[PDB]
């Protein structure tokens, strides 16, 4: 692969980290 | 010859399982003495395998390519002895067994001490249940008949619903 | 029965310090072996763990005939120390020597 | 590069981390 | 001593000693039997 | 009085170590915690099952960005035939120097993982060639993950809240699942084969760039709308196609040739194009459809053992037919991932078919109400369930007492010197099976051996044109396709039938016998899932409906273990070429053990001695490591609680009077493990180091010879 | 704390009551006939859940039931 | 009441007993009078001798009382036991007899507590009360 | 100790059968029987199998000849004793097989 391809996937990855984390803050709720 | 089975006086693995066997114990008996004891049961175990190969081959087998003889219960009549005639003779013996320690438990049951007869079982009424327990098939058949060789679901006990 | 809730935690205890410092052993050769460290280990060619409490009683029972049992011909036994005893081919009895692995098992 | 800093994080450090949220989250009381 | 070889362990045992044997004296006579000839 | 757990507040009040473990335990069990509602209940299903659908899509993510990135798949495209496939690359700070030039396996520079999932042969054949295309479908999975994760805290806001009678509906239900799930993704998935993956079978480019300008077929759609449908039948990828360039290929895109693919052993694309096109249409077709109903629809628990049983029957579905029919390309030559294949689907399915009739269970204690359910089916299979039972106790016991005394049998006499003795029963009912399928090396002769039968010469609309294909590959010992079977498959499959029966028999019983019994008449009292009633009556240890799912999962995992082993050493034979050792060993139950786990375990277990090191040390470690946790399990099976609770009872007393440790308190009262806990406890170490051990065993008993 | 519920099928046996080993239970006279008796249990709290109240039950399916529920410090027998 | 202080019985020992859980909260005491000067098994280890007494034991569960007052009454005969829980850092006086009576003898006064005027296989499915406050056992 | 000794050693024990030490293979095999029979006994419990049982009286009183000895299941003291019984006996007698067969070609 490409390097910066490494860092862009890490960084798409942050927008369901928010969202399981925004999930499950509502699911224990 | 009904799955590539070549029948065993034909087929050379089962011919050359003989070769090996005998050969496996020849030259076991050619340390011994020639007179000595060893030696005579040797040549017994020679010739009781003698005994089951020439069985195996007149009997018509069939040897796969293995050359062990395999036996077809789809039950043909050309290979009727395999299963389907030592299951008949299996059968009557062990409804024989049964028949007999159920008659047994029908007739103990209406005593005074039933418990107790089961542990000392009473010679009488056990031979009386092996002559009640040779008719079997036949005597199943006008018990079955009777109504009185299944019970109703009325009088059973039964767990809650 | 007065004490014997001294008596099996102390119990308990040792079973768990025995349990720790004598199977992970055999865990930790096994790891250490398993990730190409065969020097990392307790072995003989390794971190030595060698008996010397057994090894000095192999000592002093080997070298008893003559000196504190002196009527002795030889010792107690060829187990400790002395000659190879053979009879016919084989070996009857020879001296079984103590190392890191012997230290593992007595420990178990 | 990239594995040599994160299997030490998610490997080490991110469970000391949720070990310790948890265990307050355990022992808390209202 | 009639009554104590009626009882269970005992008659389970001499008929289990009688039903093995029957079966160990036919292996010797008609050794071998896989199939009905 | 703690917060945590927050589902049972009568948890909170335990002062003691129960209450972590029981709060992890009654955690996802949302029909216990405390004030619910079933209007609540049901939107947390749907919200936890967005949880779920994520997990999947950021698991698949993860395979395919460590390929993309670790793997090596654009150097196994070229050449499947000699060239491993990467799992991922391994950076462990543990490794010696001498293990990290024994992890650089498959030429490559770093320590890394050689891959066991296939999952490089799944997408080869879904049109991908280049490391930047599998990348690509990571990118996507992290957005539909996002939008799981996002659908599922969406769908819990009160204006956005499913209502509860938008989740008891089944009737429109069933009309999209079949109708748009299972329809249109089988059309969608049509649309892949003919206008991607067919082009790249043949060494054609198609990507999301430029596949609005190619169209899969020189004649595209223009004979779709006047009926001539037969044209997409034309010159196909002959037996000179190489699989991925134009050495030969075709231009069909729906054929049904049958068969196999003659250089990679897989299906034809074209089959399976032509395949979910008709499962679309099947489909589509069934989705414009729509006292029992009242019971299915209420119980949640009914339609949750329905769908383990479903997915249980569909998953050994996929095992048995992939292993035989491989859909995919160079798959039947990696010899280790058939096998890790097989047995990976096999042991879920144990798992789901078990879990079909524990949540069955969970129903008849729970939901089931006999006053509203009478007369049906459901409350006459309760009524007559000592029947059952008692006949299932006969073919259990008919078939352990025939088909071990069978094996015994074929010992003694092997042992004795003896091996032209044994009782081989040639199977031929299945050998008829196959010959009615068209295997012609039994000779039989009847139906498709029969070349002047009616099924294979089809006198109505002269139809058989696939059994060319598939006449080709039965007939041929070059696969796993109908294996030739003889008297030791005889013995196993009855084993087998042993296992199938013999866990139906323990799961049914605990079914049935949920509500009473004459020990425990008031079992529905007391719960799905309680350690025993006492020592009274008796004793009644294991006497729950809990404890019957308990023991049948030593039931699955020994089935589970007959089958992958006669699967495995079958195929050890196949594979190598000798298929004769599976042929005179497997009749008796040593060859079993010799030739198969003493024989086969050899190289595994040298994967470390003191002379050096391989790569199958992982394999060698995991495996004495499943042994271990394996070995643990019988320590909370055989030993039970009151022995711990009085042993903990002295580690807080020496703990209470050791100055210096004195004075650092517990929160929590030290107790023993509870009696249904360390069941599970128990359990769980015995099925994790049954599934470990034989995963390190079948992986490094194949990989060191193929 | 477990539940312990005393059905109408007893018989003013007495076994239960002296079977206890947390002396939990106890009699008292019975409402319609003012001569037999039936077991009680005011001291709900004090329960281990042990069901030896159940192994001295003399009737068919014992009129006294024990459901384990939630545990405190007494009901696990906790001597810390 | 709990006459504390009265005489601990001549015993000097025990590991096995009256840890930390007696200072927080509830530990139990059994007081009797022994018609002796014999020794007893404790629920702890086992000796102490009974006094003449007033003898009094700090125990500390509820079930170790009830276990040594079983002892009383079968090796002695002596049925005066009369257990107590504690004050400020316990909770409940007076635990036995709670109506001046040992609890298997009738004493009119009691109520029926957690009695049911129904028998065990009248009990409701659970599926009747599911999804309510009502359990399958309470009335 | 897996490699060089138990799958090393226990190379005379399954190479046993048409040998004359084919009994110690036998003994061999069932003795790993017993052993893993053992099991059954001591990972369930007694409550599990007097409902099993409950289904094989009926089987029996349904054509009216079930004995007046009621069967029961086995205790919760019995079925410990009987499953640690057959845990022993399964590897004393693996132990003894793989011993005996071993120097017995050996030394
Ligand atoms: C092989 C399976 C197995 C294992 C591992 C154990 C282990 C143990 N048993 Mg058990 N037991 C077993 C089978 C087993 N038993 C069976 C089948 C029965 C039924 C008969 C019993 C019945 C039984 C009784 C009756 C008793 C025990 C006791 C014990 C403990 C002894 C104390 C000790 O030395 O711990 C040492 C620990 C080990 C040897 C485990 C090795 C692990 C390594 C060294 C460390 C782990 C690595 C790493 C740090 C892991 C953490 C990392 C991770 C969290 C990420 C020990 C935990 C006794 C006890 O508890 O008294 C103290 C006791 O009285 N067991
Ligand atoms: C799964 C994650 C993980 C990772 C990445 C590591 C990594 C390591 N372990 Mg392992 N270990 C782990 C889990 C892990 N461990 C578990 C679960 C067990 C129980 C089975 C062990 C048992 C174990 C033992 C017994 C030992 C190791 C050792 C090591 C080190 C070997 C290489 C080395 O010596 O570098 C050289 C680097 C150093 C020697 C120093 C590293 C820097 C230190 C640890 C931190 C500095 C403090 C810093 C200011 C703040 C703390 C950060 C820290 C918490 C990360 C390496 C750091 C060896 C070691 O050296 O332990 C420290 C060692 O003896 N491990
Ligand atoms: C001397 C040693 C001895 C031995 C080895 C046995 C062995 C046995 N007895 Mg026992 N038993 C014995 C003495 C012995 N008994 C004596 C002296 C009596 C009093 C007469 C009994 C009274 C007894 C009864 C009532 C029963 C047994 C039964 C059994 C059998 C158990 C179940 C079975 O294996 O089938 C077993 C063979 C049971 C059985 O069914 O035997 C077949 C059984 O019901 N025994
Ligand atoms: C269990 C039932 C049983 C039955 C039906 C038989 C039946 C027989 N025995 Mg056998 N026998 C038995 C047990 C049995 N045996 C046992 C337990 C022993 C060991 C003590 C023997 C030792 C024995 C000898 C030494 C001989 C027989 C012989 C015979 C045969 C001749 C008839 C006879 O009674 O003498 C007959 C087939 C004889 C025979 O005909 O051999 C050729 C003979 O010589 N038996
Ligand atoms: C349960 C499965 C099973 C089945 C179907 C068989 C069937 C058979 N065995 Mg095998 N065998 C078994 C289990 C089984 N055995 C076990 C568990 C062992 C180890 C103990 C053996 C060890 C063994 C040996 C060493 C030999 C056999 C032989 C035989 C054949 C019997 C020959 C004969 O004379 O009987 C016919 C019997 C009668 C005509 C009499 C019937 C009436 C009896 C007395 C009723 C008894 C009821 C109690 C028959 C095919 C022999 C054989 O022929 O090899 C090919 C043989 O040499 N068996
Ligand atoms: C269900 C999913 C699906 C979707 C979204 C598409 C979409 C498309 N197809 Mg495809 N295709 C599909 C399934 C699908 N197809 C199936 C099931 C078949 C087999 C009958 C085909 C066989 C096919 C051919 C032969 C052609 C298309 C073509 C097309 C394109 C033009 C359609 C049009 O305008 O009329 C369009 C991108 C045409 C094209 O040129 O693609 C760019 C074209 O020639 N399709
Ligand atoms: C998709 C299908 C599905 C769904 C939605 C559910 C849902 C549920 N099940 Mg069901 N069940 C299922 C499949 C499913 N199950 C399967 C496949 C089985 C057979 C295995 C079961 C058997 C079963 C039983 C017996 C019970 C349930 C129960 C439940 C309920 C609560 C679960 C819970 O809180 O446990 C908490 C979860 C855990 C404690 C997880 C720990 C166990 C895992 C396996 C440990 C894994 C080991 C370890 C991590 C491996 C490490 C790797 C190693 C290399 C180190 C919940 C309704 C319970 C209930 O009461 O229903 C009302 C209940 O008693 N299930
Ligand atoms: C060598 C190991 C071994 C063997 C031979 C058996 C044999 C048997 N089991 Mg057992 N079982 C075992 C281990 C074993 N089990 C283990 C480890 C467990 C987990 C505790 C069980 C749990 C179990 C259950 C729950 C049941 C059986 C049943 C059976 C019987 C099945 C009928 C038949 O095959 O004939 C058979 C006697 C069944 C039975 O006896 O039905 C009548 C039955 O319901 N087994
Ligand atoms: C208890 C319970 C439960 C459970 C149940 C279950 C779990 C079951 C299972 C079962 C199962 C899971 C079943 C299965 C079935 C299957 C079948 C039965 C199949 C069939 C098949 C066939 C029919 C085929 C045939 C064929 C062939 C072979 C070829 C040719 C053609 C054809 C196709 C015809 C529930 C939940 C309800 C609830 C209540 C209770
Ligand atoms: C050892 C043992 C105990 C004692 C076990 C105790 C007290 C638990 C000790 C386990 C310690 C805490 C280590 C566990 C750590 C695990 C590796 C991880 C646990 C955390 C998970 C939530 C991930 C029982 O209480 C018991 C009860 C019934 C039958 C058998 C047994 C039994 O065998
Ligand atoms: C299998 C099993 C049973 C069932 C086993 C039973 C009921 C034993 C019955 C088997 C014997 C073999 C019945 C013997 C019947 C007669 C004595 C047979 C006489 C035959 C003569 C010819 C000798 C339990 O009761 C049990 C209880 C507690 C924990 C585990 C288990 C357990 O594992
Ligand atoms: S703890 Fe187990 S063995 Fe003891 S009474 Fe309860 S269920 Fe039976």
């Amino acid at each position: 692969l490409a390097d910066g391809q490494i860092f862009t996937a890490l960084a798409v990855a942050l927008v369901p980290g928010i969202l399981a984390l925004r999930l499950a803050l509502e699911l224990y709720k | 010859d009904v799955a590539g089975l070549i029948p065993c006086s034909q087929s050379d693995a089962f011919e050359r399982r003989l070769k090996n066997t005998t050969q496996r114990l020849e030259n076991r008996l050619k340390k011994y003495e020639p007179g000595s004891a060893p030696a005579e049961a040797l040549q017994k175990q020679i010739d009781k395998t003698q005994q089951r190969f020439d069985k195996y081959r007149n009997s018509g087998l069939l040897c796969g390519a293995d050359g062990l003889p395999h036996l077809i219960t789809d039950g043909r009549w050309s290979h009727a002895g395999e299963f389907t005639i030592p299951g008949l003779l299996f059968l009557y013996i062990a409804g024989f067994i049964g028949w007999s320690g159920r008659s047994y438990l029908q007739a103990v049951a209406a005593s005074d001490n039933s418990t107790e007869k089961e542990i000392i079982i009473d010679i009488p009424v056990a031979l009386q249940s092996v002559s009640k327990g040779f008719v079997w098939p036949l005597a199943a058949l006008q018990e079955f008949s009777s109504g009185k060789l299944t019970a109703r679901d009325e009088e059973i006990t039964i767990s809650p619903r | 029965l007065r004490h014997r809730d001294a008596i099996i935690s102390h119990l308990n205890w040792v079973c768990i310090f025995l349990g720790f410092h004598s199977f992970g052993l055999y865990i930790h050769n096994d790891t250490m072996r398993a990730l190409g460290r065969p020097q990392d280990m307790f072995s003989d060619a390794a971190i030595q763990l060698q008996p010397v409490f057994a090894q000095w009683v192999q000592g002093v029972n080997s070298a008893a005939a003559g000196n504190t049992a002196p009527n002795a011909l030889a010792n107690a036994s060829y187990a400790f120390g002395g000659d190879i005893v053979s009879v016919g081919g084989k070996v009857a009895m020879m001296p079984i020597s103590l190392g890191t692995a012997d230290f593992l098992v007595h420990h178990i | 590069n990239l594995p040599s800093i994160l299997v030490p994080m998610v490997g080490i450090v991110l469970p000391a981390i949720v070990m310790a949220l948890l265990f307050v989250y355990i022992e808390t009381d209202e | 001593f009639s009554k104590y070889l009626s009882t269970a362990p005992v008659i389970g045992t001499l008929t289990a000693f009688f039903l093995a044997g029957l079966l160990i004296e036919i292996n010797r006579f008609n050794p071998d039997l896989l199939v009905y000839p | 009085g703690t917060k945590f757990p927050k589902a049972s507040q009568a948890l909170a009040q335990d002062p003691t170590t129960r209450r972590i473990w029981y709060g992890i335990a009654t955690a996802n069990d949302f029909e216990t915690n405390d004030g619910i509602t079933e209007e609540n209940l049901y939107q947390k299903i749907f919200a936890s099952h967005f949880g779920h659908l994520a997990i999947i899509f950021l698991w698949t993510s993860g395979n395919l960005f460590h390929v993309a990135w670790q793997g090596n798949f654009e150097q196994w495209v070229k050449d499947p035939l000699n060239t491993r496939p990467i799992a991922h690359a391994i950076s462990d700070p543990h490794f010696g120097q001498r293990a990290i030039e024994a992890f650089s396996q498959a030429g490559a520079s770093s320590p890394v993982n050689i891959s066991y999932s296939g999952v490089y042969q799944w997408w080869y054949t879904q049109g991908m060639r280049t490391n930047e295309e599998l990348y690509n479908g990571a990118i996507f999975l992290l957005i539909l993950s996002a939008l799981s994760l996002f659908a599922g805290w969406l769908h819990l806001q009160p204006k956005f809240r499913p209502n509860l009678s938008w989740f008891k509906n089944a009737e429109s239900r069933l009309n999209h699942h079949l109708g748009g799930l299972f329809g249109t993704s089988s059309l969608a998935w049509t649309g892949h084969i003919v206008h991607v993956a067919i082009p790249e079978s043949r060494g054609q480019h198609v990507g999301w760039d430029n596949f609005l300008q190619v169209a899969p077929h020189p004649a595209g759609l223009q004979p779709f709308f006047t009926g001539n449908w037969g044209v997409y039948t034309e010159n196909p990828d002959t037996a000179n196609h190489v699989f991925g360039s134009s050495d030969g290929a075709g231009t069909a895109i729906l054929t049904f040739l049958g068969g196999f693919h003659p250089q990679t052993q897989s299906l034809w694309l074209t089959d399976i194009a032509h395949h979910h096109l008709a499962i679309a249409v099947l489909f589509i077709v069934a989705g414009h459809m729509y006292g029992l109903y009242d019971t299915v629809n209420n119980s949640l628990h009914f339609q949750l053992g329905l769908a383990l049983a479903a997915l249980g029957v569909i998953t050994s579905l996929v095992a048995q037919h992939m292993y035989s029919i491989p859909p995919y390309a160079y798959l039947a030559r990696d010899f280790t991932t058939q096998a890790a294949l097989y047995t990976h689907h096999q042991y879920i399915a144990g798992f789901l078919m078990v879990g079909a009739f524990a949540h069955g269970a969970i129903f008849l204690v729970r939901d089931y109400d006999a006053e509203q359910n009478k007369n049906n089916v459901l409350a006459r299979i309760i009524d007559h369930k000592e029947a059952i039972i008692s006949h299932l106790s006969w073919v259990s016991l008919f078939l352990g007492f025939h088909t071990l005394g069978l094996y015994v049998h074929n010992d003694v006499v092997q042992a004795f010197g003896t091996p032209e003795k044994q009782i081989l029963i040639e199977p031929v009912f299945a050998q008829w099976i196959q010959s009615v399928h068209g295997k012609s090396l039994y000779g039989f002769e009847v139906l498709l051996n029969n070349a002047d039968s009616i099924t294979r010469v089809a006198p109505g609309s002269a139809q058989p044109i696939w059994l060319p294909g598939w006449l080709d590959a039965i007939n041929s010992g070059n696969n796993s396709l109908f294996l030739t079977i003889g008297p030791g498959d005889f013995l196993v499959h009855h084993a087998i039938a042993l296992g199938l029966h013999t866990t139906t028999l323990i799961l049914v019983k605990g079914a049935l016998d949920a509500r009473g019994s004459k020990l425990m008449p008031d079992k529905k009292d007391f719960g799905y899932s309680f350690p025993c009633d006492g020592p009274g009556r008796g004793g009644t240890c294991d006497i729950s409906a809990w404890d019957a799912f308990y023991l049948a999962v030593f039931w699955m995992l020994n089935t589970i273990g007959w089958t992958t082993f006669y699967w495995h050493w079958k195929h050890l034979g196949v594979w190598q070429g000798n298929v004769a050792q599976f042929n005179e060993s497997s009749t008796y139950l040593m060859g079993w053990f010799r030739d198969y786990l003493w024989l086969n375990s050899s190289q595994l277990i040298n994967g470390y001695n003191p002379f050096g090191m391989n790569n199958l040390s992982v394999w060698a470690w995991m495996f004495l490591f499943g042994h271990l946790i394996w070995a643990t399990g019988f320590m909370f099976l055989i030993s039970w609680r009151g022995y711990w609770q009085e042993l903990i009872e002295t580690l807080v007393w020496a703990h209470e009077r050791t100055p210096l440790a004195n004075l650092v308190r517990w929160k929590d009262k030290p107790v023993a493990l509870s009696i249904v806990q360390a069941r599970l406890v128990g359990l769980a170490h015995f099925a994790v180091g049954y599934i470990v051990t034989y995963a390190a065993f079948l992986i490094a008993s194949t990989a060191s010879k193929f | 704390a477990h539940t312990v519920k005393i059905y109408d099928t007893c018989i003013g046996c007495t076994q239960c009551v002296r079977a206890c080993p947390t002396d939990v239970l106890e009699m008292v006279p019975w409402d319609g006939c003012r001569a037999n008796q039936i077991a009680s249990a005011p001291r709900t709290e004090d329960c281990v859940g042990c069901k030896r109240c159940e192994s001295a039950c003399p009737t068919d399916f014992l009129s006294i039931r024990v459901y384990l529920g939630a545990e405190t410090t007494r009901s696990m027998g906790l001597g810390y | 009441t709990l006459n504390l202080n009265a005489p601990t019985p001549i015993f000097g020992g025990s590991t096995g007993g009256l840890l930390r859980k007696a200072e927080v909260e509830e530990f139990y005491s059994i007081t009797w009078t022994g018609k002796s000067e014999t020794v007893f098994e404790l629920p702890t280890g086992g000796a102490a001798i009974m006094r003449a007494g007033e003898n009094l034991l700090r125990l500390a569960r509820k079930e170790q009382c009830i276990a040594l007052g079983a002892q009383l009454k079968d090796k002695f005969k002596i049925t005066d036991y009369k257990i107590y829980r504690v004050y400020p850092s316990g909770e409940v006086q007076f635990l036995h007899p709670k109506d001046g009576v040992f609890p298997e003898k009738v004493n009119p006064g009691r109520v029926a507590v957690g009695s049911n005027k129904r028998r065990i296989g009248q009990n409701p499915d659970p599926a009747k009360l599911k999804f309510k406050g009502q359990e399958t056992f309470d009335s | 100790w897996l490699r060089d000794f138990l799958w090393a050693q226990a190379s005379q024990v399954i190479q046993s059968y048409g040998s004359a030490l084919s009994a110690y293979g036998l003994m061999f095999l069932g003795a790993h029987f017993i052993w893993a029979f053992s099991l059954m006994f001591l990972f369930s419990g007694r409550g599990y199998w007097q409902e099993l049982i409950e289904s094989i009286v009926w089987a029996h009183n349904k054509l009216k000849f079930a004995p007046s000895i009621q069967p029961r299941a086995l205790s919760i003291t019995q079925g410990r004793a009987v499953g640690v019984a057959h845990y022993l006996l399964g590897g004393i007698a693996t132990t003894w097989s793989f011993f005996h067969a071993r120097i017995i070609s050996v030394g």
